[PDB]
């Protein structure tokens, strides 16, 4: 009857401050509080976190950008904090209006503070990137990670920076806002036909339902599977055992083929970095190539025309 | 036909209905009653998904489309190439999707394994009886359902979206988008880490459980663990469709306004509802 | 009793400082009010 | 560069398009060949290669370098089962199940089946056993759940089979892995956590009967538990819903 | 007072001095903002009405 | 009186240091914005009107 | 009895030394409230 | 006062001047923001209509 | 009781030398609170 | 200037130097970008009035 | 100065070297893509429109 | 101190050479205002 | 000094050849700016 | 400057080639593309202006 969703009962020993391949060990912080709450679902340890010279980086220009929304959420507000909790998710930095094209001459309340928050965003998450990439090297692990952060960065450069220039105007990018980036995908697809009619588009929804539909499956097989040990996959790849045997039988005897305990890995790394890189190649065509999806698409038997 | 290890698991036992009658493969496939049953709505579904296309007077796969009977039929019967067809292949899919999971049932409990594979197929299997069934009937026909056509029940999607203006100010709609993209960053940051872990830099030794736990503290200051990231994909792929399934199921039946209309109750809240400032004043 | 770990002498000088704190802070909120009350009263 | 095609309708959107079916082409086959590292090549039912092999060729080998001297792990490579499977043919004709020809939890067939992993402890990241008994583990205590330990275990014929005298801990993810359970004989066996449900006032067992708990595969050494007792210990417990249904 | 006294036998100080504070703050700066709210009694517009500062 | 001293005994200073820091810091920035949303005590606006800067 | 552990002795000091500076900073408030109410008074 | 040298054997001074120095770059940082906002006092457009540079 | 293990004259010490530099900082936004103040007044 | 050559005791010059570097550029950056917004003060908009680009 | 050599005796040539070029590439990049941006200072449109090609 | 090991002539060595440092970068940001301000005064 | 393991030595051999480096990286650009500012002023 | 060699002393000479093979096609690809995108020197369109291909 134990679907085992929850743990029943939750042990506490010294905290593990983790390993020592080639980290720099003083740029490591403390272990933090124990959580029961986190114990229940998953672990209970908090930190310690690592915080070298990139994480500086990010968490400054990071940190810078937060509080350039804030503060102009703020003035918005007019400085009235009921006001600003009464309109928060109505508030919304602006990029340029679209005569100042790509120029960086736009007034500080039209576009300005919106570029400066832009500047800080995205030295905030190339640091990011570099500090995935770092901390992978140091524990002497490969990089997947960074390279499928490096697909998610590719459809938020679409968005903000790559696709503004080819339509050579910095209005064409997102909003700062809660409802207004909304409104911006809404109009979006408006302006440029049906993005239903956009194949990319097509691809990427493909592949969001197929990270939840696979990872399901695959959270299912292994709870499933997890009465004899399966969660430990990583050894399970190294001793395969009956978990793994159990799991690989289910799936061959259900659909007629399965998977390995690291074959499935690479099928769901590979499901997720193709919606967001599918995603960028849909966005950055809309406009540059395709002014009217619906239209491309009865020219391309999609639509009955 | 097996592999290296499958012989000593194929042992005659675990269905629901028969007996050694139907308790057989099929090359890899096992093909209990509910095989049979599966096998037969799905073929069925097909052939008539086909014989609509003949009707229609297309044949291509992008343009074949198999619409539900007009409101002027409410929730009753329909001639055939006027929308019976369409509820002909809805008690097919309907029948296939509950033998699928009904297979699966009988394979968990011949491996010995957990149901929870059943389970979370029975979530994805609400989700489409409620964009076919239990919204068509609560708003009294069936033809508030979606068409069968791989460009035309988006189209399906975009009116029923416009209806109620913007779609996404829907809340339930809100939080099925936030569960979805957390979850399939999620799975990418999953597999990314196992793929690490056991494929390190060349001429390394394999990576521990111990080296994927520091990698994530590391960079966020939090590891989940193993049964927790495989817990957190389940639920999160589970809350995810059944907050989707909400959201339809509240939208043409409590709801039939703009969305954005909606979300005036928190502006018009006592205290703050004139106070001359911001957005909304 | 063990719930705590306080004894009898501790529980009572405790309660004795607590007390003394409550009313040092009634005492405050006294003058407040009277003030305000002067000031615009409410009955 | 809107409208702008090199022939027919074939734009930037085209080429993207088609660019994009070779590439899923490709990385389906890659995908399909990375997940063929196990269980092949495919078999007859007697044993011997099975004539048809499928579309998809075998992967070349690679190679794992295991952590602690464990040594290395070349997949694809020569795998056998290594151990005798007490299964009888029960049709000439291939597609048929396996009878057991004796008791299957005991032969170890069926959901009861196991696999001939290593006979070592698995280990942490230090070298040090990553299971170990909470008494040996120093510094461990239950936290924030019903502590089982001195609970009575009862089997799915609602009677009652020992006791539970300690927990066996992950050290390095800190869960709670195995149940101690001591029967009537003195005797101490483990049960899988995921494997029994602790209420408040005892231990429910539902896949095995309470005579069936003596039967459980033993540890040799009391301190630790290597890979092979660990399947041999699961495999026996699932095993027990299919195979004790009666009683 | 009378046998009060007791009531740390079975509270820990720690818990009953933090809720107590968190208590006291919120329901000191809830009747401040019911005092806001109302038109009279908000002292800022009342003091701007009386000394002309609009 | 005179021995409320022994709240030290009670509760870590550090972490009381650090709350009490906070809680100060939020209230005055609390205070000067309710002071600045106002019309009136608004000290920019009524300079700007009081010598003609706009 | 000292929960954290401090030395009665320890705890006196540290509570003047508090003392000190929260009258510091409560006289650095009634200046303000002085000159704001002189200047511009809201009652 | 004379005492006050006795916070840094409580708070560590590394941590303490981090969360300073955060902290004053912050304020002052909002302090010229508020007055960019403000017609007045943003001394960029003062200086423009000044020189009549627009 | 020296929690981050300074002893008197560390503290001693290290307060001399941040107390200078706060000096410092408050003289120089002094002057600039004097100079926008001539430049400007907000009274 | 006067002693506060033992900052150098407390900190680490890495972590230092590191922080000045991140935080002169960024402060840098957006001064500048603050003065290309303005009307007045962004050099190439003023220069291109004073020669006649445009 | 003079004494500015002292700097590698504190941080790794490598990390300095691979920071220092990636800094300068981009920075370079920001400063062109800044003046092609502006309709002034973009050469390929001064180029045209003085030699009369559009 | 402890905190990072370096001694009082190795600390009075990197302080004068940060100061140098500082002093030269400074006198550059001095002599770039003086020119925006003869160019184009913001007072 | 043990941060990186250079000695004095080797730091200014680095030095010398990194400033050589970077005087030539500033030259380039000087002459740069020269020729596009007698081509097209920004002043 | 003569003895900028030492440069391969620090880094890893295929690293180092792979990284800039990358980067100088990357760079020779966006400068063509950004010469194909201006009207002028976009040489297939001015070839078939100077030769009258309509
Ligand atoms: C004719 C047209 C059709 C074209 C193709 C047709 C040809 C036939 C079919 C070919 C298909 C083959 C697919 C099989 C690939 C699977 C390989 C694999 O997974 O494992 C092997 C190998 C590592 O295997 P391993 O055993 O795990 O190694 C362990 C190591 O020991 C230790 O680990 P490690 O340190 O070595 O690294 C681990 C990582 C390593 O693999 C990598 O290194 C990947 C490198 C990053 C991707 C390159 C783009 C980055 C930009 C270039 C700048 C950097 C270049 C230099 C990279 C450094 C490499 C030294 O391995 C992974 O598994 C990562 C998987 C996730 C990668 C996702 C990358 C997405 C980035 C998004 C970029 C978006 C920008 C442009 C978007 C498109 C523009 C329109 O991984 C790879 O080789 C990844 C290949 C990357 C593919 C890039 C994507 C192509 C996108 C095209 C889309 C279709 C075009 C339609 C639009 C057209 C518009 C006009
Ligand atoms: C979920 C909420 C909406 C909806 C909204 C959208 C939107 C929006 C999009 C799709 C898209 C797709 N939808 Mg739909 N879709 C719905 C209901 C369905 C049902 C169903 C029986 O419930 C099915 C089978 C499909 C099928 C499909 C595919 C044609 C396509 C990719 C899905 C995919 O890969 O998923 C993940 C599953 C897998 C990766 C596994 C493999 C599944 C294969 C690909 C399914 C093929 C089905 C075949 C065409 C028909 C049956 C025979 N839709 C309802 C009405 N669907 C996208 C598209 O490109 O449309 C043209 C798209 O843009
Ligand atoms: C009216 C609205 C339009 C429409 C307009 C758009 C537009 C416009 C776009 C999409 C996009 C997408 N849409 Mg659509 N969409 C419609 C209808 C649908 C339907 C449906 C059932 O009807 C579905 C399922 C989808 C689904 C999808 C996704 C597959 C895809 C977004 C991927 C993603 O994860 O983005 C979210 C992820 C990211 C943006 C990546 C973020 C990565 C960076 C690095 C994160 C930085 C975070 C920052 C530092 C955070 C600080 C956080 C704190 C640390 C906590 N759309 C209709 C037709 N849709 C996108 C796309 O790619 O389309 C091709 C897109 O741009
Ligand atoms: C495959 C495609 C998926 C995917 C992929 C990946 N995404 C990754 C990685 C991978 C693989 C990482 O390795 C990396 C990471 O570390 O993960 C833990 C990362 C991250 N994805 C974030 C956000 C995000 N991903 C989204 C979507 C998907 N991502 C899609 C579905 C969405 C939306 C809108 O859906 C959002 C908002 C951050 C949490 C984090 C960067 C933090 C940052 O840049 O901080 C830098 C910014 C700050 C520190 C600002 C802080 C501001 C104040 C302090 C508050
Ligand atoms: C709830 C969390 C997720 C979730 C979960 C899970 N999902 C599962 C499992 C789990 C756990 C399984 O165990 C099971 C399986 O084995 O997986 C390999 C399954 C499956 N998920 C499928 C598709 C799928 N999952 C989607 C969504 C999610 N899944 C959500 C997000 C979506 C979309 C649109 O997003 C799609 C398209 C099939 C591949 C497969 C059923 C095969 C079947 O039933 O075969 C039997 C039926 C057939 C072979 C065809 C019958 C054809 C009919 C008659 C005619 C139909 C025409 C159609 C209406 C036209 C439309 C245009
Ligand atoms: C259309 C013709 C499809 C069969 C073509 C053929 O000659 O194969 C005969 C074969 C003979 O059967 P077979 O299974 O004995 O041959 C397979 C042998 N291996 C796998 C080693 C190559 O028919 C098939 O195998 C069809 C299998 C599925 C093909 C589906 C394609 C889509
Ligand atoms: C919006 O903002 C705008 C655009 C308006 C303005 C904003 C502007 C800013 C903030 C600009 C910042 C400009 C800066 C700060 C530039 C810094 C330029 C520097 C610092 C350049 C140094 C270049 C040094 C270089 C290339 C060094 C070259 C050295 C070499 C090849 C040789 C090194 C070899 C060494 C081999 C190692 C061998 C030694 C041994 C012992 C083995
Ligand atoms: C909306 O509601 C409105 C805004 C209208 C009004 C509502 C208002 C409320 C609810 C306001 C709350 C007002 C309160 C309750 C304010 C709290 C005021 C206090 C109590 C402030 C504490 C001041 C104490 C201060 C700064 C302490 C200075 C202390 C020191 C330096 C301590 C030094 C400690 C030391 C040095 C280490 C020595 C160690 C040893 C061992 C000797
Ligand atoms: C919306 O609200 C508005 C913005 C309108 C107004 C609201 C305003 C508020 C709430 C303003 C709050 C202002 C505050 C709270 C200011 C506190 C300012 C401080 C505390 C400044 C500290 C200056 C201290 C400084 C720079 C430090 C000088 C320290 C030094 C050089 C460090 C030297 C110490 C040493 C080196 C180590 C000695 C080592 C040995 C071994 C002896
Ligand atoms: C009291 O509260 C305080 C004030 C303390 C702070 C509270 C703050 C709030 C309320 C913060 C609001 C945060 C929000 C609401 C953020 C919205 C973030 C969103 C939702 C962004 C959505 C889409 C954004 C996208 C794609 C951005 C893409 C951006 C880019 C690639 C960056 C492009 C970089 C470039 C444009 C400009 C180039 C210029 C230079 C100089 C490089
Ligand atoms: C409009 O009306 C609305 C709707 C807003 C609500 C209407 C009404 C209500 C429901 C109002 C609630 C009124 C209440 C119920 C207020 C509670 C007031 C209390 C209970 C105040 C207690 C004040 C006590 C205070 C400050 C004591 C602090 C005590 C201390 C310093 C002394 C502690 C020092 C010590 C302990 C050392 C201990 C000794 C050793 C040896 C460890
Ligand atoms: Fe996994």
């Amino acid at each position: 009857e134990y679907q085992n969703i929850f743990s029943q009962v939750q042990v506490r020993g010294p905290a593990d401050l983790g390993m020592t391949e080639d980290v720099n060990l003083a740029n490591r912080s403390g272990v933090g509080p124990f959580s029961t709450l986190l114990g229940w679902f998953g672990n209970a340890q908090l930190g310690p976190i690592y915080l070298g010279s990139l994480g500086v980086l990010s968490l400054f220009s990071g940190l810078m950008w937060f509080f350039t929304i804030g503060i102009w959420f703020w003035y918005q507000a007019g400085w009235n904090p009921a006001v600003f909790l009464r309109d928060l998710f109505f508030f919304s930095l602006e990029p340029p209006a679209p005569e100042y094209g790509l120029s960086f001459a736009a007034p500080l309340k039209e576009g300005g503070l919106w570029l400066i928050a832009s500047f800080f965003m995205f030295v905030a998450v190339w640091s990011w990137w570099g500090r995935t990439y770092l901390r992978a090297q140091a524990l002497g692990m490969g990089k997947h990670t960074a390279w499928a952060f490096l697909s998610a960065i590719w459809l938020w450069m679409v968005l903000g920076f790559i696709r503004p220039i080819l339509m050579g105007s910095w209005s064409e990018a997102v909003p700062y806002g809660i409802f207004s980036h909304l409104d911006w995908t809404n109009n979006f697809s408006l302006v440029h036909g049906n993005l239903f009619y956009n194949p990319f588009h097509g691809l990427s929804i493909a592949f969001l339902y197929g990270s939840a539909l696979l990872f399901a499956m695959h959270g299912a097989t292994i709870l499933a599977v997890s009465r004899f040990g399966g969660e430990r996959e990583l050894e399970q790849i190294a001793d395969r055992g009956t978990a793994a045997e159990r799991a690989a039988l289910f799936w061959r005897w259900t659909m007629g083929f399965n998977a390995t305990m690291e074959g499935i890995h690479r099928w769901a790394i590979w499901m997720a970095v193709l919606v967001t890189l599918t995603g960028g190649i849909g966005i950055l065509l809309s406009g540059t190539v395709v002014d009217n999806w619906y239209v491309w698409g009865q020219n391309h038997g999609m639509a009955p025309l | 036909a097996l592999l290296s290890f499958e012989r000593k698991y194929r042992v005659p036992g675990g269905t629901l209905v028969g007996g050694n009658l139907f308790d057989f493969w099929v090359g890899p496939f096992y093909v209990g009653f509910f095989g049979v049953a599966t096998f037969f709505f799905a073929a069925l579904g097909i052939i008539l998904i086909a014989w609509s296309a003949v009707l229609q007077g297309t044949w291509n796969p992008q343009l074949i489309s198999v619409y539900p009977p007009a409101l002027e039929y409410g929730l009753g019967g329909a001639p055939l190439a006027k929308g019976g067809l369409w509820q002909i292949i809805t008690i097919c899919a309907t029948g296939a999707f509950v033998s699928w999971a009904l297979r699966e049932v009988e394979i968990c409990r011949k491996l010995g394994i957990g149901y929870h594979i059943p389970f979370a197929f029975a979530f994805a299997i609400l989700a489409y009886l409620t964009l076919v069934l239990f919204r068509p009937v609560m708003m009294g026909a069936w033809g508030y359902a979606f068409p069968y056509g791989i460009w035309t029940h988006l189209d399906w999607v975009s009116n029923t979206g416009y209806t109620y203006g913007n779609f996404h100010y829907n809340p339930a709609h809100m939080i099925a988008i936030s569960f979805f993209f957390t979850n399939a960053l999620a799975l990418a940051l999953h597999g990314a880490l196992v793929l690490s872990a056991a494929n390190p830099e060349k001429g390394k030794e394999m990576r521990t459980p111990d080296h994927e736990d520091t990698f994530f503290r590391d960079l966020v200051g939090y590891s989940i663990g193993t049964l927790g990231i495989h817990r957190l994909g389940l639920l999160l792929s589970l809350s995810a469709v059944f907050f989707s399934a909400l959201c339809m199921i509240i939208t043409g039946t409590i709801w039939f306004d703009q969305w954005v209309d909606w979300w005036q109750w928190w502006v018009k809240l006592p205290w703050w509802a004139n106070i001359p400032g911001g957005i909304n004043g | 009793l063990g719930y705590t770990g306080l004894t009898d002498e501790q529980a009572q000088e405790l309660h004795s400082v607590y007390m003394s704190g409550l009313w040092l802070f009634s005492a405050v909120a006294i003058v407040a009010h009277l003030a305000v009350y002067i000031w615009r009263p409410w009955f | 560069m809107v409208g702008v095609t090199a022939f027919g309708n074939f734009d930037l959107a085209s080429l993207a398009i088609y660019s994009f079916w070779i590439f899923l082409a490709g990385l389906i086959y890659y995908l399909q060949t990375e997940n063929m590292r196990e269980g092949y090549p495919l078999e007859n039912e007697d044993g011997t290669p099975a004539a048809n092999q499928g579309p998809f060729p075998l992967p070349k080998p690679k190679t794992f370098i295991l952590p602690h001297g464990r040594g290395t792990l070349t997949v694809p490579g020569p795998e056998s089962e290594d151990r005798p499977i007490a299964l009888a043919r029960t049709a000439v004709s291939e597609g048929f199940p396996h009878a057991p020809t004796g008791d299957p939890m005991k032969d170890g067939v069926g959901p009861a089946s196991w696999v001939a992993r290593r006979d070592l402890p698995e280990l942490d990241g230090h070298g040090h056993n990553k299971i170990k008994p909470m008494k040996a583990a120093a510094g461990f205590h239950v936290s924030a759940g019903k502590n089982p330990i001195g609970l009575p275990v009862r089997g799915c014929d609602l009677e009652i089979a020992g006791k539970v005298v300690d927990i066996w801990v992950d050290i390095p993810e800190q869960m709670a892995r195995f149940l101690e359970v001591e029967l009537k004989d003195g005797s101490t066996r483990l049960l899988p956590m995921q494997m029994v449900k602790v209420q408040s006032n005892r231990v429910h067992v539902n896949a095995l009967s309470s005579d069936l708990f003596a039967g459980i595969p033993t540890i040799k050494s009391p301190t630790e538990v290597t890979l092979l007792e660990e399947d041999k210990i699961c495999g026996y417990v699932a095993g027990g819903l299919m195979y004790a249904a009666p009683k | 007072m009378s046998k009060f006294y007791k009531i740390w036998m079975i509270f820990d100080p720690r818990r009953v001095f933090v809720a107590q504070g968190v208590f006291l703050f919120l329901l000191a700066v809830m009747i401040h903002l019911i005092l806001l709210s109302t038109p009279s009694y908000n002292w800022l517009e009342i003091s701007a009405a009386k000394y002309n500062r609009v």
